[PDB]
């Protein structure tokens, strides 16, 4: 459950990420095929290599629903209903890559937030992509 | 790793099963159980019910080779990796499956042991079991990259 | 979630188990121990040998928190209130271990209950102690 | 495993490192993001609070102990099993800390050095860490029984 403070703390990191989500999504989504290669099965037909218009523009996708879910952050199971019944009916990602990716947005986070990262930001940003990844495969069964 | 007690353990258990039945019964299992998983075989027709993946054909047959695999693999404890190192590049550069799946096939594996010998099944044969499944889960997604 | 037909089965699951509840429970709690070693770090002044009287008597235990589970599988949340208080500010298990527990409960039901172990019962055992992992993991931070 | 070239990068970059400070500062996050890890300082008295626990002087003496021992792991790439076999032993057997935490420090260390080093820590930098990260996590785990 995300309290008043991780609510706090996530709206504002993720509004000092402002206008550059969809690059942090892409390089997130760099980081992660770099560290983890097995994510790459997801992704047999996309061009992979670093700055690839497909990974910028997945990054954009990635970063627009968790946007979406910043903005709707008292109402995350219903804001990304239709993107969980998505995972869940098609795109069917095994749960442990949600982590995979997660880490790879903190660490991504990490290296553009100095000044925002703090302990308790980094524990509140931890929680809510957590609760996005549960939402996100809270209907594969 | 398995030792030389452990390895006895699962040699004299497998050699008593039915490897047909039992991977036609552990695939069918995974896609009931996990039923994303089912992701990998949309051309094997009716999968929308447990009865239907479990006495769907396709599921049968393919389980069988699967598990056919899985027990050459078991006469070469001791080298999972080279044993496994062609299908290993095969599911990564021509199938593309998440190798954590290897990892769910082998729990429902165990399962489905456990379901048929019974109290033969022990504590320590499941552990035995364990580690095999783990090696050859790590043995297919050796290749990967 | 747990449907209405998961919810049937686990009742009519467990309910077979009966009296041997405890003594599933303490043969799970062994196969875990032994298939899974690193679960013993949460179990140092316990003597974990075959047929241990503290394994026994926590096998005890474990079935009759579960019995309380599948009587109020409606509401598990505060059915089981204290005791996810207890693991969350005193036992503190790393999350990854619970899937430990259930897939060894899996092989000892399946063991146990040749008839009743269908795939379909399998499917909505597994979801059930997924439930009740994620509810006792549910008040960590 | 790490290439020569990913070898080159970790030492590269560790050399910038001030170990006693980010071991402060890794040992004192993983308490605050995953507060459960609490379990094993008891005695460390007030970790109540995210300041409390970062800037508690027996976390942060801890965290110089902690990152020290890893340091050393950087030195022994090639041998981190045996590196780490009396400390792996000592986790286990005396102080009984489930090795899985061994990762959590990990990724926690990773994003450490990432919020230190910026855009310095770039992707392919991360790729070779969390093989490092990785293979001390299991070099500590390995003597686990
Ligand atoms: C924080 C978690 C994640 C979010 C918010 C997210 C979001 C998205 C969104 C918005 C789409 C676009 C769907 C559409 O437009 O129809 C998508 C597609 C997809 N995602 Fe993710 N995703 C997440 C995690 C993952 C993970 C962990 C993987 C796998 C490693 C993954 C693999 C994919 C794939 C394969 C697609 C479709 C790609 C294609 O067009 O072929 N996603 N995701
Ligand atoms: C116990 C581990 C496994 C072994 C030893 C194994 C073995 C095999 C073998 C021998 C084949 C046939 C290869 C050929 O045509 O030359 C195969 C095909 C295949 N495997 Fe695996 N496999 C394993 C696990 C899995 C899992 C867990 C999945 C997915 C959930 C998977 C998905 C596939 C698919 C999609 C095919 C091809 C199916 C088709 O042609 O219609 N395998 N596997
Ligand atoms: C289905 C999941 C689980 C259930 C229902 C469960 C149930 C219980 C119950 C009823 C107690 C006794 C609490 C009391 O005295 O009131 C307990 C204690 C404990 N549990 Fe579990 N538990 C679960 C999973 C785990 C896991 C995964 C581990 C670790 C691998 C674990 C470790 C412990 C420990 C160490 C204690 C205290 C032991 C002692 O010193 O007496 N539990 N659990
Ligand atoms: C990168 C992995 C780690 C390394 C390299 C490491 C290294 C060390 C060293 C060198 C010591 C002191 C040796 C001694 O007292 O004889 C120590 C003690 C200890 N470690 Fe670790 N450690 C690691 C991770 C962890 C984690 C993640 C935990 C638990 C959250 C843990 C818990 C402890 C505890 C409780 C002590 C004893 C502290 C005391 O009361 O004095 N360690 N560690
Ligand atoms: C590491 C390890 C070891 C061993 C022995 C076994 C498993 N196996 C598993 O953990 C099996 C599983 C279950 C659910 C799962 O994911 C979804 C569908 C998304 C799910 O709903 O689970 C969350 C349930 O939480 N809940 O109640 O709300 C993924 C994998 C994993
Ligand atoms: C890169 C990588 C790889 C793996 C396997 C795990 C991680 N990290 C995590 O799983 C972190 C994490 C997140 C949440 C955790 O548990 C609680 C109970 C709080 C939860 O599930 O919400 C426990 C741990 C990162
Ligand atoms: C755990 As190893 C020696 O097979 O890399």
């Amino acid at each position: 459950v995300l309290s008043p403070a991780d609510k706090t703390n996530v709206k504002a990191a993720w509004g000092k990420v402002g206008a550059h989500a969809g690059e942090y999504g892409a390089e997130a989504l760099e980081r992660m095929f770099l560290s983890f290669p097995t994510t790459k099965t997801y992704f047999p037909h996309f061009d992979l290599s670093h700055g690839s218009a497909q990974v910028k523009g997945h990054g954009k996708k990635v970063a627009d629903a968790l946007t979406n879910a910043v903005a709707h952050v008292d109402d995350m199971p219903n804001a990304l209903s239709a993107l969980s019944d998505l995972h869940a009916h098609k795109l069917r990602v095994d749960p442990v890559n949600f982590k995979l990716l997660s880490h790879c947005l903190l660490v991504t986070l990490a290296a553009h937030l100095p000044a925002e990262f703090t302990p308790a930001v980094h524990a509140s940003l931890d929680k809510f992509l957590a609760s996005v990844s549960t939402v996100l495969t809270s209907k594969y069964r | 790793h398995l030792t030389p007690e452990e390895k006895s353990a699962v040699t004299a258990l497998w050699g008593k099963v039915n490897v047909d039945e039992v991977g036609g019964e552990a695939l069918g299992r995974l896609l009931v159980v996990y039923p994303w998983t089912q992701r990998f075989f949309e051309s094997f027709g009716d999968l929308s019910t447990p009865d239907a993946v479990m006495g769907n054909p396709k599921v049968k047959a393919h389980g069988k080779k699967v598990l056919g695999a899985f027990s050459d693999g078991l006469a070469h404890l001791d080298n999972l990796k080279g044993t496994f190192a062609t299908l290993s590049e095969l599911h990564c550069d021509k199938l593309h499956v998440d190798p954590e799946n290897f990892r769910l096939l082998g729990n429902v594996l165990v399962c489905v042991l456990a379901h048929h010998f019974g109290k033969e099944f022990t504590p320590p044969v499941q552990a035995a079991y364990q580690k095999v499944v783990a090696g050859v889960a790590n043995a297919l997604a050796h290749k990967y990259h």
